[PDB]
DNA sequence: ATCAATATCCACCTGCAGATTCTACCAAAAGTGTATTTGGAAACTGCTCCATCAAAAGGCATGTTCAGCTGAATTCAGCTGAACATGCCTTTTGATGGAGCAGTTTCCAAATACACTTTTGGTAGAATCTGCAGGTGGATATTGAT
DNA sequence: ATCAATATCCACCTGCAGATTCTACCAAAAGTGTATTTGGAAACTGCTCCATCAAAAGGCATGTTCAGCTGAATTCAGCTGAACATGCCTTTTGATGGAGCAGTTTCCAAATACACTTTTGGTAGAATCTGCAGGTGGATATTGAT
């Protein structure tokens, strides 16, 4: 009523990680939210398509990874594949 | 209310000049201003048309900022900073 | 009486507006333009203020982009003055028309 | 009761990302590693942009990141620029750039 | 295995040009066309339903999608044909 | 007894419905949506086939080939706008020479 | 192999594009552009191939790659 | 002792090639180029003939379009000879650069 | 412009042969009937936020003048790219036969979806804190006339 | 190579608009226990895909010769930039009613889920046809030249 979710707290955390002294105006946070939702939908829909082309009903981290490789360029992709693979194996270590 | 006419001319010559400057333009032929108005008018028609279509689809009378954001995303002019 | 040679103030304005980010079209005129175009498409419309704001930011970002490409066309023609045929060439290559 | 973000070593919300995938009509089923991987990639890209933007803020003697700093961060990095070469950042302006042929002779 | 739209394209061809045939490369192009437009319409209707927090794609979504994609024409006539096929369907 | 005949369509309503359910577009699919969508697909198909049959006639040909589909699309303002980012294999281009490059 | 894309073939492409006169430097510029194009499309295609655990690039892999690049192609699978 | 003036056969070839739809790059050289570029991404690959045909049709359509925009840029500069700066201007306006 | 020659291009008609078309039969969809589920339209209604309106004021828009220098002619010559014919070679074509390998088909164990119960992380306000937007000062370039 | 006019820094000062932090309910993650699959891991076909042969038939590479196009140099009318006077109309602050979003409920028409039956569309060996590609032979288009 009329409660609406955001990524702001998580953006702010990561912000404090990289630049502990620095803040972010709400307009810039607005931009950051648009960015996260945008990239989320690009990754998710490319993954949706990969799964469809291979008659597979499940989006796994393998799909998400191929999508990240198709969308991100170059050096951003190699670092994103690294961080994602690392988080998935850390997660499966219960 | 009051009748709306000729508002494209509210896009003044100094404003078009300023926009040219942010775009790095140094010298402007006298015919640019009426071209720019024409180009702007097409841009607005295409976006507002889509935005208002999203509005009509939701059985609303108020064009929301989300309607404009979706219209821009359809046109390949994705906009950050109003998205939510 | 002091006089800057033509082109000097133009370069000052390029430098100035390329540092800033504020909108360059006047708010109320633009709002009237949006309402006129919208009304000639469907009547009884209302607009969230932020919807007008989004339209203006999109529109100005678009026009500034177009003028960069226009400027490139003028220079390609060994000119310095953008002309309507420059905008037309830009919009043609961009696939807008 | 560990959170999945915690298990994954992440700040971004794995559970919420897993819920956005099921609700998003992307596929029937969603494996358990997909939201972890996706939250990881989203948090890394957020980190990369905020890094570059904070640097712009410092270069202009400011403590709070504003949209202009986000624009400079993106337009000055070839890869963020390609990633977002069709995105308009409200209140970001443009990069200072004057074609050489237009400067005094 | 490997269904196509060839049969239906050929029928429509005989409706508008009973005298005219079609090479298999051209039939390929017609297939690509039908699959393409299908995915554009379906994807826009999907988004339309999501923006309005609805779980059902109805002819209302399909229609608004058609208005959003075809210039209009070709959209006025598409809206005509669609409305017509739906009412002919609901009275049977 | 099929839904297409009931809708008066050559195109397959039942298949358009199965592709909408299976395509991950939404949870539920209304009963008229496959009908509507099938009608739109058949109408656009007819429009192109009409114009391409015409190009074929105009070339003393009875069988439509890709080139006739290209001439049909590029010569129609609206089909061209709808397909301005599509390449039709083996369709070629429209004859067009810039005035400035003509003799005398 | 890029040089196997010969000068007369680039001439023919230009002529279909309505070009009357061609500067001598156009041929190497064209080869560079063609090579960026193929690198971008093939890279994505082979990414689809690898995702499918195959050793054979399909026409469908090329068609999906071309649709990602905004170069949708009709007549080979979609 | 017969010679056509420069430009005459060129117009004749424009009229010919704008009328046909045949591929204008030779198949085998093209196939070598595709397989060579592919080898830097994944090794010992195989290609359906239809995948090679699809790539060639895509590339030839791309280059022909690019030459149209290039020609327009050259005309814009009051020339009739396309040059690399014409291709560069078109590719920039197109957003490929 | 209209004499004469060289090529080009255009029609009419011709006969193969590579693709269409028409004919002949089996699993996977498509239609039906029966029984539940449920999404979201209808019916109020709380309560943002949109459209108007009043008013005072200063930042800007409008018009005008004036001439600096830009764009558009015009000319011209060097040399770049077009048109050739001549030469030789890589592309094309078409099998034979070998094989690497997409596509089936039969799996079972890992992993996903359910489905209630228990927790807690995040959202929406109050409450408490603080970058920085402008405002005014004289350094330090920057331009443009002599 | 020097003033002078004007624009541009850059640092120092300070409370207010906007941010950062503090507090409480609830939607939503998490845990646990069930009951379906999924899509992998093996073992095998039949396609289609390289790898070669081995002719000839193109189509490309090479060097000649020059026509004509690009670019450099010069001119100059007048377009467009800079500066100025004048005063309008956008901004900004703030208030008001009420449209019309949006949040709760209630609850039927229309959705998903089966289970059974029956039809259709895809497949692979049936039977013709459309145009390609060569044949003329007749105008046409180009380009040289009293």
């Amino acid at each position: 009523r009329g409660r609406k979710e955001s990524y702001s707290i998580y953006v702010y955390k990561v912000l404090k990680q990289v630049h502990p002294d620095t803040g972010i105006s709400s307009k810039a946070m607005g931009i950051m939210n648009s960015f996260v939702n945008d990239i989320f939908e690009r990754i998710a829909s490319e993954a949706s398509r990969l799964a469809h082309y291979n008659k597979r009903s499940t989006i796994t981290s393998r799909e998400v990874q191929t999508a990240v490789r198709l969308l991100l360029p170059g050096e951003l992709a190699k670092h994103a594949v690294s961080e994602g693979t690392k988080a998935v194996t850390k997660y499966t270590s219960s | 209310r009051k009748v709306l006419r000729d508002n494209i001319q509210g896009i003044t010559k100094p404003a078009i000049r300023r926009l040219a400057r942010r775009g790095g333009v140094k010298r402007i032929s006298g015919l640019i201003y009426e071209e720019t108005r024409g180009v702007l008018k097409v841009f607005l028609e295409n976006v507002i048309r889509d935005a208002v279509t999203y509005t009509e689809h939701a059985k609303r009378k108020t064009v929301t900022a989300m309607d404009v954001v979706y219209a821009l995303k359809r046109q390949g002019r994705t906009l950050y900073g109003f998205g939510g | 009486p002091h006089r800057y040679r033509p082109g000097t103030v133009a370069l000052r304005e390029i430098r100035r507006y390329q540092k800033s980010t504020e909108l360059l079209i006047r708010k109320l005129p633009f709002q009237r333009l949006v309402r006129e175009i919208a009304q000639d498409f469907k009547t009884d419309l209302r607009f969230q203020s932020a919807a007008i704001g989004a339209l203006q930011e999109a529109s100005e970002a678009y026009l500034v982009g177009l003028f960069e490409d226009t400027n490139l066309c003028a220079i390609h023609a060994k000119r310095v003055t953008i002309m309507p045929k420059d905008i037309q060439l830009a919009r043609r290559i961009r696939g807008e028309r | 009761a560990k959170t999945r973000s915690s298990r994954a070593g992440l700040q971004f919300p794995v559970g919420r990302v897993h819920r956005l995938l099921r609700k998003g009509n992307y596929s029937e089923r969603v494996g358990a590693g997909a939201p972890v991987y996706l939250a990881a990639v989203l948090e890394y890209l957020t980190a990369e942009i905020l890094e570059l933007a904070g640097n712009a803020a410092r270069d202009n003697k400011k403590t709070r990141i504003i949209p202009r700093h986000l624009q400079l961060a993106i337009r000055n990095d070839e890869e963020l620029n390609k990633l977002l070469g069709r995105v308009t950042i409200a209140q970001g302006g443009v990069l200072p750039n004057i074609q050489a042929v237009l400067l005094p002779k």
